[PDB]
């Protein structure tokens, strides 16, 4: 195309593209190195299926990964995800924190990072004693408490490295940077599964069915995501002569899917706690039952995990908009819907919206989130793929971002004059 | 490390004033002549400094007496290097900005020293005039109240004196002149900032705009005044003390509502009378009249916040100005329209060269690191600092605060010791003046309705037994010099009595006590409802008032009022931070737009001859008239293309000159050359008939026009874009990218209407 | 009969949600496929090549 050949002429957009491709080389390469002590072989025993790597393992249809990157940068979502929680009337300091400014801001950030390396962690020593339970002991030689701080720490420092590298290609490089290295660990494991749907080959029919359901489905999510409902908003703290236009009017847009994919994080959360606590009792009878019908690959599960997406969007939807702080910001700075009286009427006016708006991205949230269960079931897929889930989001936003930053990088260049 | 370099070239230009002492006036005046013809065979600046620099010494000790002490040479090289010498108050940095501005003016380019206000630039024209006018090099002063043509006699002379707030006027009308005679600034080439941190930190929070005057309407604003003056301060409208909001409770839109009766206030019909509302609730509860202007002949004149005088031309926009005098009571002028704009940053980074020097610049070290590129050089005193600075009082109540601060100056003018009090507002000033008259103390007030007597004011404010009670006027460069015997009472007691916005401002007014290794004495004298901890103090520490009890007659010994005195200060300066960071990325945006406008709207006025301009502007605008129908879609004649015919003939070719036929089936670009020709041979019958340099005149009429009046369209309308934007950062984008997006798409329409217009006017007159 | 005023109104809600037009869907698409695209031959090369680089230093 014209447009990736007009981003490569410009220097400075070439530059941090070729830095970012080369902070994707570090992180590959990292996720290549092992752990100090954990006995590899067995670990590449362990899969059900035959990845690419030692350190890729095929692991409840899911492409585990056991380097120093083992974690990823999960620790920061969920940090950042608990740090947000806690800001909306929980605890008081983290509330007036965030009402202070861009200073308090730093005091959020600089107590997001200390949560993360806390809670990288305890993830990474859940991680490790529960690899190697899986593995039968095998997985970590010398399986004393040393052995296990050593590991946590190294995948720990880990984290901490890729939220550096963050930092570096979001100050250097393309676009966001923990989004960048999401979206690469999504589409690092693409290859492999396509390797494994190669290796398991009507089914070529049946593939080309997959893809292009596969295009619809990422045609379906650009359109749901990309969409908007503006509210119009009037000002009247300027006088507006002399022919105001209304094309670039000023409005408030709610997207259709405000809340994002966090429905998801609160919804397995809520899915995956009953079978842990039922697996520190022991099998059972009710044991086994909490196993059987918390699995959502099966339709109570599946119904279970449906009605949680909703509930959980309508509820990080109203979080993460909150109409009652619009509505006082809005009174604040003197703007107000056309029609509506800026206290309490407009909260509800946007509460109206957002309520028939997160309708809609909340069945789309759960439609997307319970399609590779679909797709599975009714193409003869191996269980490896996960193809649609919540990862797809990720992907095809992270792919738009950061195309419109570069466009914006882009325009600077062009400001012509009447001259020429 | 810079300063050991600093410290070098000090010690050479001592050694060579021992050689260029014993030489006589006109072979000292001829120094000049021979540094100039050497600036102009191969030397540069660099290796003239300590010949020049020792010129400068031996000339300067031969005018006013003073010979400049060695670190007065470090700050003099710190100047010519383009950094920030950060000398403190008393520190004699007038020698130190002549010894660099006689070296960099030496070119005969300019150099312009910028000052805080008038009265410090006349005052360093004098004296370092004198200087400069016996090396014979030329002096002029720039002041507001000078004609273009004194002001062009000005920026003629080798070195210009003036304020900041006159250098950004001229500089904005120089980019709307006609003629290029008409022009009164030189090409910028080195600045001498005095007061750096208060010109390019303090101030550089707001932009300076030329305004002209539009229609007046007058209805609304007495309708509105006569409507808020019947308010009921609680009930009716809640004012936020924190950020001075003014708005209507729905008790107050409903008594809005009735009294002009409108059926809905925040309708799109009724937005003029809710900003005429808005405006007399602000002109009412938040502009307060002794604090923010004053009444002077029947006119409302506001006093500036920064240098605390009166600023004469200068009216609140967005009709406020006319919501004060609906107040006041006095006539209501005309409406404003913002011609041109420019910030102080983007007005002082167009320089070629940029030094400075301040007393507290160390403090804001990194923000001049990242603008400006400036470093801050902090120089020696060679006396040591032997003021006395005296912790705060803190009291309980206002009346408590001023009734010790009338004892201490009542028991130092016992003594003998001159005081100065520092005020802020006019109000409190007259407030301590009315209580220095009973008690029977004589003083003089400096506030900005006084600044006729200013200079023989600050005279007398150093001798034995001399009260000055002043507002901002004299706290930032006013040198005053102490009589016989105050010396050894310890003399200048300074009294000041609020916390400023930062710790800068408080520490200048302790530097208009120290002076040079005098003795002096600084004691703030704070309370606990100054409006600084009324409007930031934290709300824990405003609640234990009453457990310090009611008294006041002893100061709070606490440790936890201070330190929310000392976070209350903070807090103003982390706001203050904030916006000004704000302010400058936002007009970048639009620095980048005006700096393409006025190059070539420049490159108009001196082009004596306009055709290819005038050409390629028909040319694009054709372009673009014929890419407007002629799409890439509906190839085969669905091109509608009579209305394109109807449209030349309207717009470039007199009403009959194209038909179909000329046209029909034809590609864009041949079609586009066809009548691309027909409109060459009539403007060429047109430079014919018309004449040459009067066709030449007559389109820089019509283009300047145009660019003049599409380009303050696109002021407004990037206003109204700055207003809505952080509303667009709701939707999770970075606002400042759709700020930057929107800007260029609306540049770039406001060029393509220069161009309809220029080749519409031009084609069919 | 509450719900169906409800869905209603959601139905009349989705009419002014400003949602994307066909050929800036049709970019969008042309753009996610060739990221996605790009980025799985990327990986796939790069994994091939620190797999020979790791067989031969070991
Ligand atoms: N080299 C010198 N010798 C004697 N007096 C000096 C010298 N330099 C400055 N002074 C005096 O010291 C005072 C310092 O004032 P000024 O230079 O205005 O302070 P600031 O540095 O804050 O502008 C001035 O009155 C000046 O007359
Ligand atoms: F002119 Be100074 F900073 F006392
Ligand atoms: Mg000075």
């Amino acid at each position: 195309f014209r447009t990736i050949s007009n981003f490569m002429r410009v220097s400075d957009i070439r530059n941090k593209i070729i830095f970012t491709l080369l902070m994707l080389i570090v992180f590959r390469i990292g996720t290549f190195i092992p752990v100090p002590s954990v006995n590899t072989d067995v670990l590449k025993l362990q899969d059900q299926l035959n990845a690419f790597g030692v350190l890729n393992i095929f692991c409840g249809g899911a492409l585990q990964n056991f380097s120093i990157f083992a974690m990823g940068v999960m620790p920061y979502i969920t940090a950042s995800i608990i740090v947000q929680l806690l800001q909306m009337d929980v605890v008081p300091k983290f509330a007036e924190w965030s009402k202070q400014g861009e200073m308090g801001r730093r005091k959020l950030a600089q107590f997001t990072r200390y949560f993360t390396i806390v809670l990288g962690f305890i993830q990474a020593l859940g991680m490790s004693y529960g690899f190697n339970n899986l593995a039968g002991g095998m997985l970590i030689q010398n399986p004393g408490i040393g052995t296990y701080l050593l590991i946590a720490v190294v995948l720990t420092a880990g984290t901490a490295f890729l939220m550096w590298l963050g930092e570096q290609i979001t100050a250097k490089g393309v676009g966001n940077g923990i989004s960048i290295i999401i979206f690469a660990g999504i589409v690092s494991g693409i290859p492999t599964i396509l390797n494994q749907i190669y290796a398991q080959t009507l089914n070529i029919v049946r593939l080309l069915l997959v893809a292009l359901a596969v295009v619809a489905v990422i045609v379906g999510v650009i359109y749901i995501q990309q969409a908007f409902r503006k509210i119009p908003i009037q000002y009247a703290k300027r006088l507006e002569g002399r022919n105001p236009v209304g094309g670039h009017s000023t409005h408030l847009p709610l997207k259709v899917n405000p809340a994002g994919v966090i429905p998801v994080i609160f919804a397995v959360s809520f899915l995956i706690a009953p079978p842990t606590i039922a697996s520190f009792f022991g099998t059972n009878d009710v044991t086994l039952w909490i196993r059987r019908t918390f699995d959502y690959t099966h339709p109570v599960g599946m119904t279970i995990y449906v009605v949680l997406i909703i509930a959980f969007t309508y509820f990080y939807a109203f979080v993460q908009v909150n109409p009652e702080q619009m509505a006082d910001n809005l009174k604040k700075q003197g703007g107000y819907i056309p029609g509506i009286r800026p206290g309490k009427n407009t909260q509800e006016y946007v509460t109206r919206i957002l309520y028939r708006l997160t309708l809609v991205g909340s069945l789309f949230l759960a439609f997307i989130a319970v399609l590779p269960v679909f797709f599975v079931n009714f193409a003869n897929l191996p269980p490896s793929a996960q193809i649609g889930g919540t990862s797809l989001l990720i992907v095809v936003g992270v792919a738009l971002e950061t195309m419109k930053q570069l466009e914006s990088q882009l325009v600077k260049r062009h400001y012509r004059g009447f001259i020429k | 490390r810079t300063l050991n370099r600093y410290e070098k070239i000090a010690n050479d230009i001592d050694a060579i004033r021992g050689d260029y002492e014993n030489l006589s006036d006109d072979a000292l005046k001829h120094k000049t002549i021979e540094f100039k013809e050497r600036l102009e065979k191969g030397a540069t600046t660099d290796d003239l400094l300590v010949e020049a620099f020792a010129v400068v010494r031996e000339a300067s000790r031969r005018v006013t007496g003073m010979f400049p002490f060695k670190v007065q040479l470090m700050g003099g090289v710190a100047l010519h290097d383009g950094n920030i010498a950060e000398m403190k108050t008393g520190e004699g940095k007038t020698l130190t900005s002549t010894l660099p501005v006689y070296l960099n003016a030496l070119t005969g380019k300019g150099v312009h020293v910028v000052t805080v206000n008038e009265y410090l630039a006349s005052r360093d024209a004098e004296q370092m005039g004198k200087i400069f006018e016996f090396l014979g090099l030329t002096v002029g002063l720039n002041l507001n109240s000078m004609s273009k043509d004194e002001k062009r006699e000005a920026y003629a002379a080798d070195i210009t004196y003036s304020t900041n707030n006159e250098l950004g006027f001229d500089y904005l009308r120089d980019n709307m002149v006609l003629y290029k005679e008409q022009m009164v600034q030189r090409p910028l080439h080195f600045a001498v900032i005095d007061e750096v941190d208060s010109i390019l930190i303090d101030e550089a929070r707001t932009p300076l705009i030329i305004s002209g005057q539009a229609a007046k309407s007058t209805k609304l604003y007495v309708q509105a005044n006569a409507f808020v003056r019947t308010l009921k301060a609680e009930k009716d409208y809640t004012y936020d003390i924190k950020t001075k909001a003014v708005q209507l409770t729905e008790e107050g839109m409903t008594k809005a509502e009735k009294a002009f009766g409108i059926d809905n206030l925040f309708d799109v019909k009724h937005v003029a009378l809710n900003h005429h509302i808005n405006q007399a609730l602000k002109a009412h509860v938040a502009m307060q009249k002794d604090v923010d202007y004053v009444v002077e002949d029947g006119q409302v004149v506001i006093v500036d916040s920064f240098t605390g005088r009166l600023m004469k031309g200068r009216r609140y926009s967005e009709g406020l100005h006319q919501a004060i005098e609906a107040k006041e009571g006095l006539e209501i002028q005309n409406e404003s329209m913002t011609l041109a704009t420019i910030t102080f940053q983007n007005y002082f980074r167009m320089y070629e060269k940029l030094a400075g020097m301040t007393g507290t610049a160390k403090t804001e070290e990194e923000e001049f690191r990242n603008i400006y590129n400036m470093q801050v050089v902090t120089i020696p005193t060679n006396r040591p600092v032997v003021r006395d600075d005296r912790p705060d009082l803190i009291y309980r109540t206002m009346e408590g605060k001023f009734k010790a601060v009338a004892e201490d100056v009542a028991q130092r003018y016992m003594t003998g010791q001159p005081v100065l009090v520092g005020t802020v507002a006019v109000e409190t000033s007259e407030l301590i003046s009315k209580l220095l008259k009973n008690k029977g103390i004589p003083h003089q007030v400096l506030n900005a309705k006084n600044h006729e007597r200013e200079a023989q004011i600050i005279e007398e404010a150093g001798q034995k037994g001399a009260v000055t009670i002043a507002t901002n006027m004299a706290g930032r460069g006013t040198d005053i010099k102490l009589g016989e015997g105050v010396k050894e009472l310890g003399g200048l007691a300074v009294v000041g009595t609020e916390r400023h916005e930062s710790r800068r401002i408080d520490n200048q007014l302790r530097g208009r006590s120290g002076r040079q290794g005098d003795p002096g004495i600084t004691q703030f004298y704070l309370s606990m409802e100054d409006e600084l901890m009324r409007r930031f103090g934290a709300e824990r520490t405003m609640a234990m008032l009453d457990r310090f009890g009611m008294d006041d007659s002893t100061p709070i010994q606490s440790k936890m009022v201070s330190r929310a005195v000392e976070s209350s200060q903070k807090r103003v300066e982390g706001n203050n931070f904030d916006s000004r960071k704000q302010l400058l990325q936002y007009d970048d945006v639009l620095r980048q737009q005006r700096e393409v406008i006025y190059k070539q709207r420049f490159e108009v006025i001196d082009s004596e001859n306009l055709r290819e301009i005038v050409e390629n502007m028909i040319k694009s605008s054709l372009e673009r008239a014929i890419a407007a129908y002629t799409p890439r879609e509906e190839l085969p004649e669905e091109w509608k293309l009579d209305g394109l015919v109807d449209l030349i003939n309207t717009t470039y070719l007199d009403e009959g000159a194209l038909e179909k036929s000329d046209i029909f089936g034809k590609e864009p670009d041949e079609m586009l050359e066809l009548i691309m020709d027909r409109i060459i041979t009539k403007y060429n019958e047109k430079e014919e008939q018309f004449g040459k340099e009067q066709m030449r005149e007559f389109e820089k009429v019509i283009v300047l026009r145009a660019v003049d009046s599409k380009w303050m369209d696109h002021i407004d309308a990037m206003d109204q874009l700055r207003q809505g934007i952080h509303l667009r950062a709701y939707a999770q984008t970075n606002p400042l990218r759709e700020y930057q997006m929107e800007g260029f798409a609306m540049f770039e329409h406001m060029i393509e209407s220069i161009e309809d217009e220029v080749a519409k006017f031009v084609m069919k007159a | 009969q509450r719900v169906t005023n409800f869905f209603k109104e959601v139905v009349r809600e989705l009419k002014k949600v400003s949602w994307p037009n066909r050929k800036e869907l049709v970019n969008y698409t042309a753009v996610v496929l060739a990221t996605v695209a790009f980025f799985t031959v990327f990986f796939a090369v790069i994994d091939l090549g620190i797999s020979q680089l790791i067989r031969l230093v070991f």
